[PDB]
């Protein structure tokens, strides 16, 4: 609609992103599985996990796609899928002033080719993805813990990992050192059931 | 499924043995450098114990991942990225012994 | 078979002693909305919640007391429970029966459905 | 001549036209080593032919830069080198082949 | 400031500027700490007519992302967007 | 009031029993007890009389009170009580 | 639309070269910085004589929490529990029962100041202006346990700072 | 015996005598309702379930109106939205501001349906 409350929609960028998505899909049909353009003008290309290096290198070097900056590299844990981990690449093209997204999938065991050779920024991002989710990146120059504790066990950002973890630290006078002990909370984290029983958005209604 | 480092359990077992040799030959340095108050046997037995915990594993992909995590733990110990607190966390000392007998569990609490 | 238990990092006490339940949550009887009764959910078994001596707050030593995983289908939940070596307990989804409702029955001529007030 | 490209690490090229022509010819050859029906070959050949024609048309460096809209001519040379390397890599990757595998069932469905 | 003329002159000469003009310490130019009560205005939807929420529900006018290509069942080369226009040098202070 | 142990009782009625170890926290210290029991303070307020059949109380101050509610005054046996304020109203009888 | 820092070549005039050599040898810019800090020496220091002088504050200041009462003397808290529900740190713990009068009065209202993020969401969610972050900010304690406030602590706090809390509400409620 | 009706264009086979609300429930649309309960007799007085039938000038009550073959039910059409908003406004016109003190708060059908429709 219109009037101040609604957010204005730009059709020109939508058309341009759709055209470029078709372009990328045509150039790389071996790995591109799906192409979407969100209503707020963000382009997403869905790539088979073997296409990480080819598609990213194309999007970095191609004259019509100079995504020379790796904006972000994250993972999304959806434990309801066979490949729960969803690796997302955020790219920036300073030449054409636009951004693109590349999404792949991987299991808890199947490794993913490391995009360090494509973007040197992907090093610490892949280290963080490994530390937080457990995804292994093959051909990675140095894969190890980056954010968790040194002797930490488990990958916290997984959906099945407890919020408070399994272990806690404290100082013991007997051993003269900080010791890890199973987590016991003085007050339990009060889980809230907040979802309303009524459908909010009819436009996203899944088939019965 | 696509393998990680090995295609057979025999190949995977080879990497486990290589990790064990590295761990076994590191324990004397770990006690010396970290100034641990344990014996070399205790550390080497502890290494054996942690290896024996993951002895039922049969999937080579999981075996490779365990060795990958095993090398990462060794690198922190060699580089002294871990501290004496981290090294001595395997030797649970402040934790009280939790009996595994039913009658003992029944006396303590509602633990199933 | 997937045996990721050795990679999740969960301690042994919370892998074998646990009892995961797989179910579609029942509709909150206080409301007529049914939007929450559409996705399968996975929760663990309730454990001890004692009273904190200082403030009376409900303490706990169960790290998995707040884990509620949502799955699209029963099979995915069962697979995820099998991955981590959790003893699952699946409850079949209950769907309300199709019911024959007629406003005209409120004013029946020779039937008990005739209402006395509106 | 231009004193500096502005960007750090990018040096001024005293012979931009010749270098651009050489790079574009090499790119065209590498694309000629690619199957015709492939979309990458067609698109890149079109782009390279347009750029090479523009390079041959204008001898003025600044006017050529304005016509190319690729920034400074040294950035255009770097883009040509990257395109050549990409073409050489795609010769090995062969992405014109059909899809490796379809996503497994509900792999890209959102929300859950 | 409560600085003598000699001290002010020494300060200005050592600094090389007129410090007594742009003093960092605040004395009286600040706003009063007891301001009069305000009266904020209402938004554009505070009307009693022609204001049904269906005509202004931005949250419900979003749509699932449009699928442009799915593998599941001479074109000109297309850039993601028009190439960025080269920036222009500043006209206030082009070179600092 | 004071519990049998000699410990002041709060407005919620809480008072540590003599057979309760938790009372030892008050040995060298005090027990924080509010001395303005609200239940006693409101009952002190008189019952306002309004001729109208339905009145509305906002707690006083307009926007500095509570959401405006309307109270029925038909029951002659009882007095309409504000849900938030606790103030009582009565139709003259 | 963009500016070049640096990118300024020096003039090689003999006068300019001599001036640069004089700067290098006689340390002119060093003396310039010395004069700058010497000028800063004779300024009036910006220090305030705490605790006899206190820094400026505003009526919107978010400090120690307090449970306010109605002019009648009764608690405003009607145990709606949405202040607890909105608290992003889950610092508020609320238990309620029907009081002897039958009203909605909390039996437990516990906030651990050791977990609160002093966001104000609690005072903004309360529909009766009961929970209010007051103006007090100097309430440091020697023990951890003193920061786990009870309902009695909050009520007492409210009664102590009411005069000021009210004044601040009156000064600011038109913006809310 | 199954007649064919349409909910937002999508075809669905329903038994004769089926109400509009049940036809919409078949495809997954839960029409807002206050008076209608599955296990009670149909009342039709809350008027919250009013929906627009295509090509029809009047909005029927989904809780009571039985479907007729060929009907296309426009659940999210502008007529339905305006009817729901008007009915909710009438319901909330005399409703007391007791939400903080009402025990139904947080699980109240009137609140959620006011938020959604
Ligand atoms: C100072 C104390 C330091 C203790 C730390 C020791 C460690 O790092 S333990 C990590 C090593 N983990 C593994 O190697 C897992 C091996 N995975 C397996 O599946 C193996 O058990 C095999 C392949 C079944 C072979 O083992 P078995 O001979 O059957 O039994
Ligand atoms: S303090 Fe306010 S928001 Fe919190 S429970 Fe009491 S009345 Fe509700
Ligand atoms: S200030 Fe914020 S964190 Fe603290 S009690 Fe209020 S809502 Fe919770
Ligand atoms: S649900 Fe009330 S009129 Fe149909």
């Amino acid at each position: 609609d219109t009037r101040p409350t609604i957010r204005p929609r730009n059709d020109v960028v939508h058309k341009q992103l759709s055209a470029f998505g078709q372009y990328v899909a045509e150039i790389l049909p071996k790995y591109v599985q799906q192409v979407q353009v969100s209503c707020f003008n963000e382009l997403e290309i869905f790539i088979h996990p073997d296409g990480v290096i080819p598609v990213l290198t194309f999007l970095r070097d191609h004259t019509n796609a100079q995504f020379k900056s790796l904006a972000d590299l994250t993972a999304v844990d959806v434990p309801t899928r066979q490949n729960r981990f969803e690796i997302v690449y955020n790219l920036l093209s300073l030449r054409f002033n636009s951004r693109i997204r590349v999404k792949t999938y991987t299991d808890e065991l199947t490794p993913i080719e490391s995009s360090v050779t494509v973007y040197k920024a992907a090093n610490w991002y892949e280290r963080e993805i490994w530390d937080m989710f457990g995804v292994f990146f093959a051909n990675h120059p140095d894969l190890r813990r980056i954010l968790t504790d040194y002797g930490f066990e488990g990958h916290p950002f997984r959906k099945d990992f407890p919020l408070s973890g399994y272990v806690e630290l404290r100082y013991d006078d007997e051993v003269k050192r900080v010791v890890a002990e199973p987590v016991e909370l003085a007050q339990e984290f009060r889980k809230f059931d907040l979802n309303s029983p009524w459908e909010a958005f009819p436009a996203y209604r899944q088939p019965p | 499924v696509k393998p990680i480092f090995s295609r057979d359990m025999n190949e995977a077992k080879r990497r486990v043995r290589e990790l064990y040799r590295a761990w076994y030959r590191e324990v004397p340095n770990t006690v010396h450098l970290f100034q641990l108050d344990i014996s070399v046997k205790q550390g080497r037995d502890k290494v054996r114990e942690m290896f024996m915990k993951n002895a039922h594993v049969t999937d080579p992909r999981v075996v490779d991942l365990l060795v990958i995590k095993g090398k990462m733990e060794l690198e922190e110990t060699i580089n002294v990225w871990k501290q004496r607190t981290h090294i001595m966390r395997f030797f649970h000392e402040t934790e009280a012994p939790r009996p595994t007998d039913f009658l003992s569990k029944f006396y303590v609490g509602h633990d199933p | 078979k997937l045996d990721i238990t050795t990679l999740t990092g969960v301690p042994e006490e919370h892998i074998k002693t646990r009892k995961v339940r797989i179910f579609v949550p029942a509709r909150n009887n206080m409301q007529s909305g049914v939007n929450n009764t559409k996705k399968w959910k996975m929760e663990f078994d309730t454990r001890e919640r004692w009273e904190n001596p200082l403030m009376g707050w409900s303490s706990t030593a169960d790290p998995l007391s707040n884990l509620v995983l949502t799955f699209s289908t029963k099979e995915d939940a069962v697979a995820f429970a099998e991955k981590n070596g959790w003893s699952f307990d699946v409850e079949e989804r209950k769907v309300p029966k199709p019911k024959s409702k007629s406003y005209g029955a409120n004013f029946s001529w020779n039937k008990r459905t005739r209402v006395s007030t509106k | 001549l231009k004193k500096t490209t502005g960007l750090v690490g990018l040096a001024v090229c005293e012979t931009p036209h010749e270098r651009l022509k050489i790079l574009y010819t090499k790119i065209l050859d590498v694309l000629g080593q690619i199957p015709k029906n492939a979309a990458y070959r067609k698109y890149t050949e079109q782009i390279t032919n347009e750029k090479l024609g523009m390079v041959k048309a204008e001898p003025d460096v600044k006017k050529l830069e304005e016509q190319l809209q690729g920034g400074q001519i040294e950035e255009v040379i770097l883009q040509a080198e990257n395109e050549l390397s990409l073409a050489r890599k795609m010769l090995r990757w062969k992405p014109w082949e059909p899809l490796v595998e379809e996503p497994p069932a509900n792999q890209w469905k959102w929300p859950i | 400031a409560s600085a003598t003329r000699v001290i002010q002159l020494l300060r200005n000469w050592a600094s090389g500027r007129d410090l007594q003009a742009k003093l960092q310490l605040r004395y009286q130019e600040i706003s009063k700490r007891t301001q009069p009560p305000p009266k904020l205005p209402v938004g554009p939807s505070h009307k009693l007519s022609n204001n049904y929420y269906c005509t202004r529900d931005g949250r419900r006018e979003a749509m699932p992302p449009s699928i442009v290509m799915s593998s599941q069942k001479e074109k000109k080369a297309v850039t993601p967007a028009p190439p960025i226009k080269r920036w222009e040098l500043s006209k206030d202070q082009p070179y600092l | 009031r004071t519990s049998p142990t000699g410990e002041k009782v709060t407005h919620t009625g809480q008072a540590y029993d003599d057979g309760d170890y938790r009372r030892v926290r008050f040995s060298d210290r005090q027990k924080e007890v509010n001395e303005n029991f609200a239940i006693d303070l409101i009952a002190e307020q008189p019952v306002s009389e309004v001729g109208s059949r339905v009145i509305s109380c906002d707690g006083g101050g307009g926007a500095l009170g509570h959401p405006r509610v309307y109270i029925n005054l038909d029951k002659e046996t009882k007095t309409g009580t504000c849900g938030y304020c606790g103030l009582q109203f009565r139709q003259p009888h | 639309t963009y500016k070049f820092v640096n990118m300024r070549e020096p003039s090689m005039d003999m006068k300019s070269v001599t001036d640069r050599a004089a700067q290098t040898l006689l340390w002119t810019e060093l003396v310039r910085g010395l004069g700058m800090t010497l000028s800063y020496l004779f300024r009036e220091p910006a220090t305030i004589n705490y605790p006899f002088e206190k820094g400026p504050l505003s009526p919107r200041f978010r400090g120690e929490h307090a449970l306010r009462r109605y002019p009648s003397g009764e608690e405003r808290c009607i145990a709606c529990k949405l202040c607890e529900a909105v608290c992003p740190a889950q610092a508020i713990t609320i238990e309620a029962e029907p009081r002897a009068d039958g009203s909605r009065r909390t039996t437990r209202y516990d906030i651990d100041m050791t977990k609160c993020i002093y966001c104000g969401f609690c005072q903004e969610a309360c529909p009766v202006d009961a929970i209010v972050e007051g103006p007090n900010f100097e309430f440091s304690t020697e023990t951890h346990e003193e920061l786990l406030y009870n309902k009695e602590k909050l009520l007492n706090n409210g009664d102590k700072w009411e005069a000021e809390i009210a004044a601040n509400i009156q000064a600011d409620y038109l913006y809310r | 015996n199954l007649i064919e009706v349409f909910v937002d264009g999508q075809s669905v086979m329903v038994e004769p005598g089926t109400t509009v609300l049940q036809a919409c429930e078949k495809v997954g649309m839960q029409i807002p309702r206050f008076c209608y309960h599955e296990r009670l007799s149909v009342a039709g007085n809350c008027r919250m379930c009013l929906v627009e039938i295509e090509k029809a000038p009047k909005v029927v009550a989904a809780c009571a109106m039985p479907v007729m073959k060929g009907w296309n039910i426009l659940t999210n059409s502008e007529k339905s939205k305006k009817a729901r908003e008007g009915v909710m406004e009438f319901l909330l016109a005399n409703h007391p501001l007791d939400c903080p003190i009402c025990d139904q708060g947080g699980e109240c059908d009137l609140q959620d349906q006011s938020m959604m429709f």
